[PDB]
């Protein structure tokens, strides 16, 4: 894709439109969460903290999910850095995208009216081949991740761990209103 | 007789706080300047040349004040020149011989006195190299033969026969804020290297204090001009303590200037010691040197100065620490 | 991916390199390892005394490539602090543990995995060639366990047990094990 | 900006009708539409320096209105 160039008035500085929005403390997570796309989010979050530790960071999420470890690098960076990270769901926030949406600062988690939010237990975090001993190890690691994600989700949503265990058993699709009632987001934007 | 260099510094002390080495360098050169001028000029006597001074220092460190303070007791013609108005001979602007015209005017065109005078050239750092560099290197080149002894041909005291002035014995003091000079000194003193076999080296006042011609050449001065300024004197950057003394100790201290304005009314102005340090600290953070002290004092006094000429019965106004740190009114004593 | 530009105009990774932050993201390859080495060398000169921050989010990779980083970390004068983001597995865990003792960090929900090496290269050809490559792999296995045991202040026998099969650890377990020194929160 | 430094504070100008004019006692009000300064930021010298003015000129304009 061709990324448009925009001019900032200050003299003038030419930006690509995403660098221009980063100047406004807007970080986008678009598409699958990968090591590379997650590390760019982390780099942007770290950079924005240095620019101004007190101002909010706006983390716009339009993602079907992705790697758990990659999503956790974002998650821990969000919680670590001093400035509040506000999260906004555009289009969809599914799987780790929903996790990172719910991970925003409480009171500053938003969704657009027709966005779709989906929460579910993790799938393969990696293949389970090799010997039964290796398969046992990877099955145990996946269960620990499953419990960790449900526990952190339950914390984000102010719900019991038992509720998240039921609700993430199979793909649980929610409207913005249902996500608000559930506790994944705080507000729904209109204008 | 002549004053000793210590007397010159003693007089400079009433105006400039800190910069002990810059005051010393100026005092010794002026003392030697006097001695050279009473030296026999014929016979088996050795001819004496002169040592010119370059003042390197940060904004608001006192370079110009030193020159102006020095001038109060020089007893020789003295002129404040400005390098930003100089250009090459064939161009719009002032030629370098305009300096001599100004020095010469200060003594009512008595040439013998002009030839014994002292010239301060401000903004010397503004004619550095970094086509025909009309207002930069071209000026440095034009000055080479004015600083070293030449015969300047300047207009008469009337409207545009020209006067021949021998500049051999005119002392030149040049100076300016070589703002980009610290990076050069750090590049030279902390070169190091990258990669295994190579060895990597450890990483304003300290840097200027070790300035060498190599830095001034890389900065943008030409070797031919640097060698004509044999004495490099440096001014440090004022710290929090120096900026407190500058509020109350000088003959024209900042606080004394405002006490005089309040004294044109019948109100005494007093600052607490906590305010003086708070002012000095805030001013230091502005990175304008001593000048930042004026912004703070104008700021904290703005509303009391507004009311003062209308208020009746006020006898004393006290600027406490709170009035500098917080948007507080000064205490009014009626 | 489009790498944002931040204000001279830097890409955001060159901007973070200016702060002495070196990223190892994804698999360890000759090319990704040599960039880390180039950055480590460059930073040593910019300032031999200041710490270098080596952020690791890697599933593993080549041993020889990881060893080029490892030897560069140990060689250069400035301490290399290591931080685990997301995961540090295989050679990623090795390089994490290789950070300066007292300056090895992990984020709270990071995952650290240590294991014996897999194929360092295929074992085809004749039984004589297979013997040679099997011997080289065993020497590497012992070298990695020995260096791990040194990093962790543990016995070689402990690392030999624990790296037999993929050993996944939370940040707390990695701290107790000796792979990291601290866990960051804020 | 550099040329103005020595005009704002005291200098003796050579002024054609030459007339020697001491600018020491002239009050200067300097200003402008520093729109980029609201973006940089209660103006402080730090903001003016980032805007693009030289500290030597900022220090000669002590009062900001
Ligand atoms: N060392 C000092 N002692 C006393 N007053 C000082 C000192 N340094 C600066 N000042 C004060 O700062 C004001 C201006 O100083 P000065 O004219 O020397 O700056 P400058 O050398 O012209 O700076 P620049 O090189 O940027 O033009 C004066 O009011 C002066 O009293
Ligand atoms: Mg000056």
């Amino acid at each position: 894709y061709l990324v448009p160039t925009v001019i900032e008035q200050s003299g003038e500085r030419a930006f690509d439109i995403y660098s221009r929005l980063l100047k406004e403390r807007i970080v986008f997570l678009v598409g699958p969460v990968t090591d590379e796309s997650a590390n760019l989010v982390v780099a942007q979050l770290l950079f924005l903290e240095s620019e101004n530790p007190d101002k909010d960071i706006f983390f716009y999420i339009n993602s079907p999910g992705g790697s758990v470890t990659a999503g956790m690098s974002i998650y821990d960076t969000m919680n670590f850095i001093k400035p509040d990270v506000s999260t906004l769901c555009l289009g969809q926030a599914a799987s780790m995208g929903a996790f990172l949406l719910s991970a925003g600062e409480k009171g500053k988690r938003f969704a657009l009216p027709n966005s779709r939010i989906m929460i579910h237990q993790p799938l393969i975090s990696g293949g389970l081949g090799g010997q039964a001993s290796d398969i046992e190890i990877h099955a145990r690691e996946l269960l620990k991740i499953k419990e960790k994600l449900n526990r952190l989700m339950a914390k984000h949503c102010d719900r019991d761990l038992a509720d998240l265990e039921r609700d993430t058993d199979r793909d649980n699709f929610m409207s913005a209103e249902e996500a608000k009632e559930y506790g994944l987001i705080d507000q729904i934007l209109e204008n | 007789k002549l004053p000793t260099p210590a007397e010159i510094v003693a007089n400079l002390n009433d105006h400039v706080i800190g910069q002990e080495q810059a005051k010393k360098a100026l005092a010794v050169s002026v003392y030697n300047h006097y001695k050279r001028l009473r030296h026999p000029k014929a016979g088996a006597n050795v001819e004496l040349s002169k040592s010119n001074i370059l003042l390197i220092g940060p904004t608001g460190s006192g370079k110009t004040l030193l020159a102006q303070s020095l001038a109060r007791k020089l007893d020789v013609p003295f002129v404040m020149a400005d390098a930003t108005t100089l250009t090459e001979a064939g161009y719009v602007g002032e030629d370098v011989e305009q300096i001599i015209t100004k020095l010469l005017g200060k003594c009512d065109f008595d040439v013998e006195k002009a030839q014994r005078g002292i010239v301060y050239i401000d903004q010397i750092d503004k004619i550095s190299r970094k086509t025909r560099d009309v207002s930069g290197e071209g000026v440095q080149q034009a000055l080479l033969k004015l600083i070293e002894g030449t015969v300047a041909s300047v207009p008469p005291q009337g409207g545009r026969e020209f006067i021949n002035v021998d500049t051999t014995n005119i002392l030149f003091i040049c100076g300016g804020a070589f703002a980009g000079l610290e990076k050069v000194i750090r590049q030279r003193t902390e070169k190091g290297g990258i990669g295994f076999g190579a060895s990597v080296h450890s990483k304003i006042t300290k840097l200027f204090g070790i300035v060498e011609p190599e830095d001034l050449i890389k900065f943008g001065l030409i070797p031919e001009l640097i060698g004509r300024l044999p004495v490099i004197a440096t001014l440090e950057i004022l710290d929090e303590d120096a900026l407190i003394n500058i509020l109350t100790e000088p003959k024209n201290a900042l606080v004394k200037q405002y006490q005089a304005l309040f004294g044109m009314e019948n109100v005494e102005l007093e600052f607490e010691e906590g305010a003086l340090r708070s002012i000095a600290r805030q001013a230091m953070e502005r990175k304008t040197g001593a000048r930042g002290l004026r912004s703070i004092v104008e700021r904290c006094l703005l509303d009391t100065m507004y009311r003062l000429p209308d208020l009746k019965g006020l006898k004393k106004v006290v600027v406490g620490k709170a009035v500098i740190e917080e948007g507080r009114e000064p205490e009014l004593v009626f």
